[PDB]
Formats: structure tokens, C-alpha cells, sequence
RNA sequence: UUGCCGUUGCUAUGGC
């Protein structure tokens, strides 16, 4: 029998099934298809309970657990090939996790009802350390320094990670047994984010050399390097098309790479508070960009230290909408130890009113793709779920979990159920430290583990 | 370039002696490149002086010169006036060689040391080897300055010598 | 690993065929030759190799395009 | 009135944290109050930053007499975790000096922050 | 105080951190018009768990 | 559900 009567027969049943949960089938069939055209059509931020979801922390033994990567299997309808690499995987929900401890950890997440069960890690250590000191001599199976980033791969048959060794290790998922080892070859090269082309083979990786590197996972190969940031590159996003997003930290800027053309946008904040302030008639002057995510081929949102979390638009340079101090503001110092003095009056003239007040900075960031809602982290103990407005121009907030108690490094999502009935699962990596250095101070309570919140909608 | 009025003062070849050990210039025919260049611009901006304030050529060619000169980073931002652009000196000009931005960024130990990298293609400005000293550099070109990929100091395999000495102590 | 980018693609039914500008990317590479490009175009945009036709090459100063 | 003074508002205080991200990438950054105070010592030092959060904040108010008697600019900003942020280092820091060098890549931008501090005080 | 040994290889080290942590004692005294003991105490025991950890 | 140390149930969270 040819493959064109094995497509026939699997889209036959296929169709068979849409009648079953059944106009409707016409609607549904061009839903399946939206994913081409790069515009948000899944609109369902107003069915969410955040009420109700139920969330649950998970403790992880190792210190400071820095990302974590969700591999979801998609039915593809073009073949109707489920993206499980074997048979046994099948509808399996799978996390990647790493910390910097240097150990990878995975996780199966397909019960939404339990927690995350451990399936097998590997760990890096000094037997690792690579003699030559060359950078193209760095060429060692395991890690040796703090690992950062983590993505595993669409196709479900890879997972890569990399930090602060200058490397680029990937790992097989089912066995987590090192496959090949791409270094970034430059002194100060450090992997700072991943970031996965939605349904492709294709790697954007971002380095601490102010560089945003490209990869092909399939040919263990690299393609291009990108030049442009005057800063590093903390984080990146990428969505199917090859239009993948960064932002430049102390450069307060968000460039969009488009691949295809071999061109970039750049996108400026240029909020300045003298104006701010005039038109009012306490606001903090923006520092830096941390993390972006890509709403939409054609939007995105970044989140920078100042608390500020704005919504862009391809078309303008300047930002459509802006959030401030989303997250809110730290506590004041205690007054009993900003000085030594021992009355009480003199110690709080140094508190100097509200002048030393800052806001949360904006540490993890995600949107569900090609939707209108994404979730913001922070150490201020509560994930916020946000949704942007059917005309894209505006955001609310949608509602909080309190569950989460940290420096949120990563947050991740997943979905399960029919098209109509769908359950979403909310993974967040939680640290005791900021995932690039130990500036924060230490916020009681936090734990280091894999914070869970599972929410269906209802209507 | 055009020989100045009286080469052979004194002052003239000690200003030229101190140019050259500063900025470790080849020859005089740079130092008079430079100076050709600034009388041009230096030249202009007067005539436009004599000008009426408001006239609409002083403002649109005195904007434009302004914006020129701030884009090649010899005027500050703070001093967007023909008044200063009559106040440039050919310091400035060489000081945004890329040889002397290559040895003030940290990639060389000295001048010399910056062209001799430069003029090996050990010098790359964004995806760009420039091995031409003389070579400008803007505001925006000025922080993506860096060793080139194919460079040995830039993480590519080793130089001729350092494989070949590898080899004889392998063998 | 070699890449290979058309742009400024020309539909020119008139001689029947297709025009672009073609990029190839080959870091660490000397060049790459126009039989091998004929045998990638061809591949990428499913034609014969008979039928493709590549020229006008020239290397960008200090290489890596 | 307050003991940690002047501080810097917020326009001025990202243009100060810019230079010190900028001087710690060319090696003109001297962190800690250690150091600085050994900077002084030395008077290589172009102007001192401090945080004003310092938990206590008497631990750092040597420098200002330092400062004063060999007139060199200082300023406060709020932050001390933005300190350490800009300087480059994976902890937090107090104070920060700017080492003396006319042949510095960074000088035009220095001068122009050296002469606010000077006004501020 | 290196002539009467007066903060006084692993004797070396807690010596040179206790020497810090005196200046940032003395240095809490002199700038304070009214000093108290509340940040020598948290000092001190900073000093000691050190004592132990070597 | 934790590397170590507790508390709380028959499960949940406090410190390092």
C-alpha cells in the first residue's frame, strides 16, 4: 500500500474523529492551520479559573536550579506523525532541568494530577576540565563550570544545554548520554540562552561575547553568527518562523532578527522620567533588558530590572504599552540595621524617606505562543498571569498564584485534552539565587525545586 | 593631501615627531592627509560663519556638517555648534584611527603592537576585517571592535608556528 | 555547514524559469562550487540539475560569504 | 541632613552605572571600599561611588573625608545590588572608584559625569 | 597590631579576617554620635563561625 | 516531595 493511501487512511480516521466530537468541521480544519499564518488565534486568557488552579512545590536537592525546558509531542497534521521519538514515549510529557550544580535533570510531567517524577540525570564535575586551555581544544564530554540554559528539542530526540564553560553539549533524551560537543571558541563566550525554531532543527544561542550564535542541531553544525548588541545577550526567543527576538541588557534595546533578509529592527524603550513625571503633574529610570518572549511573529514582550514590562509591536520602535513596577516594590531595609546608631530617630533619617526604594526586577517572562496571555516571575513570591487585549495595543492582569516562593529563573507551560477542553500546567524553575550571579540578597522562604500550578477553564 | 606652507619649521617638525610617536604614524603624508582634511571642514564651517544667522543655507549645510562630525565622533554631543567645529585639532582626528581604538580598547599592548595586529587581519569590526590602519571609526563601530573569528586570538586553531613547534614536540 | 539563501526571486515565465541572487555561507570554507550549488539549488526547489545554472560568483573580502 | 549625601536621582544614577559598567570592561574599576580608600591614598582616583543602602551605612562614610580632603567628586546612588550589577562582579558592592587614566577610551564620557557629580555637591 | 600580635598558615588566614572585620568595627565607632553594640555583636559572631569552619 | 537538619500527617512545609 503507497504512503499516499496510508496519508488517505490516517486523514480518513482523522476526519472521521472530528465528526465524532461534532460548519464545525470547516472552522475547526482552518484552526489547524493558523499556526502558518503568524497571527495569535488562540483566545482563551478570559476562560482561565486562576481561582482554582492547583499548585503544588516540588523540592530539588540541588542549589540554585537554573532553567528548565517542557518538551510537549505535537501531532503533526501534514503526516499525522506523532513528534514522540519512539513508540514508548508516546503522549509522554517530559522537563529538563539544570542547576548550577552542573547536573541535568529530566522529569516525566504527563500526569497533571501528580507531581514531577525523576527519571535520570547526569553530572559534571572537574574530571571534566579540559587541559589544553585552547577554546577549540574545549571539546569535553561533561561540564566543568555552572551550566545556565536548557532546550529540549522539538523532535524530542535531543537536549542541549550550556553555561558558563564556553560550550555547547548535546544530550540524547532517552539516555542522557553526551552525543557531541560544540564549543563557542572565543575567550569570553559564555551561553547565556536557547532558544529551539518552533517544529525545526535550528539552534539560536545566545553568548555573553555579544554575539547570538545559530546552530542545526540534525548536522551538528554552525550556520551563521549575528552581530549588532553592544551588550550581552541575556535571553532570547524564537517562534517557527526564523524571526527570533533578543534584548541587550544594560543597552536597553530589543533587536529582532530577521533571518530571511539578513536585517534586524532595533526597538528602544526611551522612557524617560522627566516627562513621566510632567505629565503626572515615584518612577525608576529603566537599567536593563532580561527576558523576551515572543507573543506573536509580529509582537513581543520584554521585561527589564526597573519592574517594567512593555508590549511592542514590529511596526513601531517604540513601545505600544508599558506596565511599571508590575511586580511592585522591595521592602524598605530594616532601620534597625541600616545603621549602628543607637536612637531610634537618627536611624530612620537614613532610610531617606522613599528615595532608596527600588522595584522587583521582571526575572522570568513567557507567552504561550500565537495567544493572548503570558505569565511574569519575580522573587516578590506570586506568579502573575497576564492578557493582552483582542486588539493587541493593551494589557491586564489577569489574575496571580502565590504558590511560587524564590528568584523565578524560567517559567514554562503545557497543555493537554481535546481542542476544545484543554488543561494547562504552569512549570516554573525556583532558585535562592538569580540565575547569573548571587546579587540578590537572600529572600525568606525560598526554596530551590520545580513549582507546579495546573488550571482548566471553564464557561 | 597637500604639502603645508613652510615644511621645514622647527615647530612643524616637532609637532610632527610627537604626532608620530603618539599615534606611531608611518610617515608625514598621514599628519598631512589628516590636516588636508581638517582645512576642508574647518574651511567650510567659517564660510558658513560669515554667513547671516537664519539663513537657510547656513542652517541646512551647519546641521549637516554638525551631524557629520558628531556621526564620526571628533564633536561631542554637548557641543553641536560650528564654533566648536572651528576648534577641532588633527588630535582628534587621529585619535579615531583604528589603531589608536584598538590600543586604547585593550587588544594591544601599544601602538605598534595595534598595527601589526590590524595589518595581520586579527581585527575585525563586526563581521568586517579591516586591516587598514587608517581606517575610522564611528560612535556605533566603536564598541564592535574585537579579535576576528579567524583569528588565532579569536578562538580559531593556532598560527603556523604554534602547530608546527606541537608537531616537533609530539615527535 | 554550508547555507544557501535566494533573494530577490523573479518569476520570468517569459524564458521560463526563475531568477534570484543567491548567498552561500560557508564559514571555515574556501568556496563552494558552482556543481555543488547546482546540486543544493536543485534540491531545495526541486528541479533537475541539468536545469539550474549558477554565476557571477565572487567571495567577500576576507571570506566566511 | 542625612548621612548619605549627595544621592544621585534616577536620571543621573543610570548614567553613573553605565560608566562603571564601561570602566570595568577596560580595567578602570576599583571595587570595594578597600580599595578605594587605597585609591584615594594613591589619588588616582577620578571620583568614588557609594551605596547608600550599605547595611550599616557608617561602614563606607570614611571615604567622604578622604574624599573631601584631596577633592575628588563622590556621589551615592540607591542601590548597592545595582552597583554590583553594573561593575560586573557576581556580588554586591559598596563602593566603586574610577582610576585615573588620560589615555583612556572612556574619557569624554567620564568627564561628563564628573562634572554633574560636581555640581550635585 | 602585627608587633604585639594584637588580632592574634590557618592561624594566619583568621587573623587577616578578623583584621577586617576590626575596621569595620572602628569605622561604625568614629562617623557614629551615639555608636551602640548591636552590629559588633552580629560581627563577632560572623567571626566566629568562621572560627569553626577552619 | 528533600543534599543535610526539623515539624506535620498516615500528607504538607520550616532552617542551612
Amino acid at each position: 500500500e503507497n504512503p499516499a493511501d496510508k496519508r488517505r487512511r490516517l486523514a480518513k480516521q482523522y476526519l472521521e474523529n472530528l465528526k465524532s466530537e461534532a460548519d464545525i468541521i470547516a472552522s475547526r480544519l482552518k484552526e489547524d492551520v493558523a499556526e502558518q499564518q503568524g497571527r495569535v488565534f488562540r483566545y482563551f486568557g478570559d476562560k482561565l479559573l486562576i481561582s482554582e488552579a492547583k499548585q503544588s512545590f516540588t523540592r530539588v536537592g540541588e542549589n540554585n536550579l537554573t532553567c528548565i525546558s517542557c518538551f510537549q509531542p505535537v501531532l503533526n497534521k501534514y503526516t499525522f506523525e506523532e513528534s514522540s521519538n519512539g513508540d514508548k514515549n508516546k503522549g509522554r510529557l517530559f522537563a529538563y532541568t539544570v542547576s548550577k550544580d552542573l547536573q541535568l535533570t529530566k522529569y516525566d510531567i504527563t500526569d497533571f494530577s501528580k507531581r514531577p517524577k525523576k527519571l535520570k540525570y547526569a553530572k559534571g564535575g572537574a574530571k571534566y576540565i579540559p587541559t589544553s586551555k585552547h577554546e577549540y581544544e574545549n571539546t569535553t564530554e561533561g561540564h566543568y563550570d555552572e551550566i545556565l540554559t536548557v532546550a529540549a528539542s522539538p523532535d524530542g530526540k535531543y537536549v542541549v544545554t550550556g553555561g558558563r564553560d564556553r560550550k555547547l553539549i548535546v544530550w540524547s533524551t532517552e539516555s542522557l548520554s553526551p552525543v557531541k560537543v560544540i564549543p563557542t571558541k572565543d575567550r569570553r563566550g559564555e551561553v547565556l540562552s536557547l532558544a529551539f525554531r518552533k517544529n525545526s532543527d535550528q539552534l539560536y544561542a545566545s553568548c555573553a561575547d555579544f554575539k547570538i550564535r545559530t546552530y542545526s542541531i540534525n548536522q551538528f553544525s554552525q550556520l551563521e553568527i549575528l552581530y549588532g548588541h553592544h551588550d550581552i545577550v541575556e535571553d532570547i526567543s524564537a517562534l517557527a518562523m526564523e524571526r527570533c527576538v533578543t534584548v541587550g541588557a544594560r543597552d536597553r534595546t530589543a533587536m529582532l532578527w530577521k533571518i530571511p533578509d539578513e536585517t534586524r529592527l532595533t526597538f528602544r524603550g526611551g522612557d524617560e522620567p522627566q516627562k513621566l513625571l510632567r505629565r503626572w503633574m515615584l518612577f525608576f529610570c529603566e537599567g536593563s533588558i532580561d527576558v523576551v518572549s515572543m507573543v506573536d511573529d509580529f509582537h513581543f514582550i520584554t521585561g527589564s530590572d526597573n519592574g517594567n514590562i512593555c508590549l511592542w509591536s514590529l511596526a513601531k520602535k517604540k513601545p505600544i504599552f508599558t506596565e511599571r513596577i508590575a511586580h511592585g516594590i522591595l521592602p524598605e531595609p530594616s532601620f534597625n540595621d541600616i545603621s549602628g546608631e543607637t536612637d531610634e530617630e537618627l536611624r530612620k533619617r537614613q532610610l531617606q524617606g522613599k528615595k532608596l526604594l527600588q522595584p522587583f526586577w521582571i526575572t522570568s517572562l513567557y507567552a504561550i505562543p500565537y495567544s493572548n496571555v503570558f505569565i511574569s516571575g519575580s522573587w516578590s513570591g506570586s506568579l502573575k498571569v497576564w492578557k493582552i487585549s483582542d486588539n493587541l495595543r493593551s494589557f491586564e492582569l489577569l489574575g496571580e498564584l502565590s504558590g511560587a516562593k524564590g528568584v523565578v529563573t524560567k517559567i514554562q507551560v503545557v497543555e493537554s485534552g481535546k481542542h476544545g477542553k484543554e488543561k494547562f500546567r504552569i512549570l516554573a524553575s525556583i532558585a535562592k539565587e538569580h540565575r547569573l550571579g548571587r546579587w540578590i540578597a537572600n529572600v525568606s522562604g525560598a526554596r530551590n525545586g520545580i513549582y507546579s500550578a495546573v488550571i482548566d477553564q471553564t464557561g | 593631501y597637500s604639502t603645508p606652507k613652510r615644511p621645514y619649521e622647527s615647530s612643524r617638525l616637532d609637532a610632527e615627531l610627537k604626532l608620530a610617536g603618539e599615534f606611531g604614524l608611518k610617515n608625514k603624508k598621514e599628519i598631512y592627509r589628516i590636516s588636508f582634511q581638517l582645512s576642508k571642514i574647518r574651511r567650510a564651517a567659517r564660510d558658513l560663519l560669515t554667513r547671516d544667522e537664519k539663513d537657510p543655507k547656513r542652517l541646512f549645510e551647519g546641521n549637516a556638517l554638525i551631524r557629520r562630525l558628531v556621526r564620526v565622533g571628533v564633536l561631542s554631543e554637548d557641543k553641536k555648534k560650528l564654533d566648536y567645529v572651528l576648534a577641532l585639532k588633527v588630535e582628534d582626528f587621529l585619535e579615531r584611527r583604528l589603531q589608536t581604538q584598538v590600543y586604547k580598547l585593550g587588544l594591544a599592548k601599544s601602538v605598534h603592537h595595534a598595527r601589526v595586529l590590524i595589518t595581520q587581519r586579527h581585527i575585525a569590526v563586526g563581521k568586517q576585517i579591516v586591516n587598514i590602519p587608517s581606517f575610522m571609526v564611528r560612535l556605533d563601530s566603536e564598541k564592535h571592535i574585537d579579535f576576528a573569528p579567524t583569528s588565532p586570538f579569536g578562538g580559531a586553531r593556532p598560527g603556523r608556528v604554534a602547530r608546527r613547534n606541537a608537531a616537533r614536540k609530539a615527535e | 555547514a554550508v547555507t544557501i539563501r535566494t533573494r530577490k526571486v523573479i518569476s520570468n515565465p517569459l524564458l521560463a524559469r526563475k531568477q534570484f541572487v543567491v548567498d552561500v555561507l560557508h564559514p571555515n570554507r574556501a568556496n563552494v562550487s558552482k556543481d555543488e550549488l547546482r546540486e543544493k539549488l536543485a534540491e531545495v526547489y526541486k528541479a533537475e540539475k541539468d536545469a539550474v545554472s549558477v554565476f557571477g560568483f565572487r567571495t567577500q573580502f576576507g571570506g566566511g560569504k | 541632613n542625612p548621612k548619605a549625601f549627595p544621592l544621585a536621582d534616577a536620571a543621573l544614577t543610570q548614567q553613573i552605572l553605565d560608566v562603571v559598567q564601561q570602566a570595568a570592561n577596560l580595567r578602570q574599576l576599583k571595587k570595594g571600599a578597600n580599595e578605594a580608600t587605597k585609591t584615594l591614598n594613591r589619588g588616582i582616583s577620578e571620583f568614588i561611588i557609594m551605596a547608600a543602602d550599605c547595611e550599616p551605612i557608617e561602614i563606607l562614610l570614611h571615604l567622604p573625608l578622604l574624599c573631601e580632603d584631596k577633592n575628588v567628586p563622590y556621589v551615592f546612588v540607591p542601590s548597592r545590588v545595582a552597583l554590583g550589577r553594573a561593575c560586573g562582579v557576581s556580588r554586591p558592592v559598596i563602593a566603586a572608584s574610577i582610576t585615573t587614566n588620560d589615555a583612556s577610551a572612556i574619557k569624554t564620557q567620564i568627564y561628563a559625569v564628573k562634572d554633574k557629580i560636581e555640581t550635585l555637591l | 597590631g602585627a608587633e604585639k600580635a594584637l588580632f592574634r598558615k590557618n592561624k594566619g588566614r583568621i587573623s587577616r579576617y578578623l583584621a577586617n572585620k576590626c575596621s569595620m568595627a572602628s569605622r561604625i565607632d568614629n562617623y557614629s554620635e551615639e555608636p551602640s553594640n548591636v552590629f559588633g555583636s552580629v560581627l563577632k559572631k560572623q567571626v566566629e563561625q568562621r572560627l569553626e569552619f577552619y
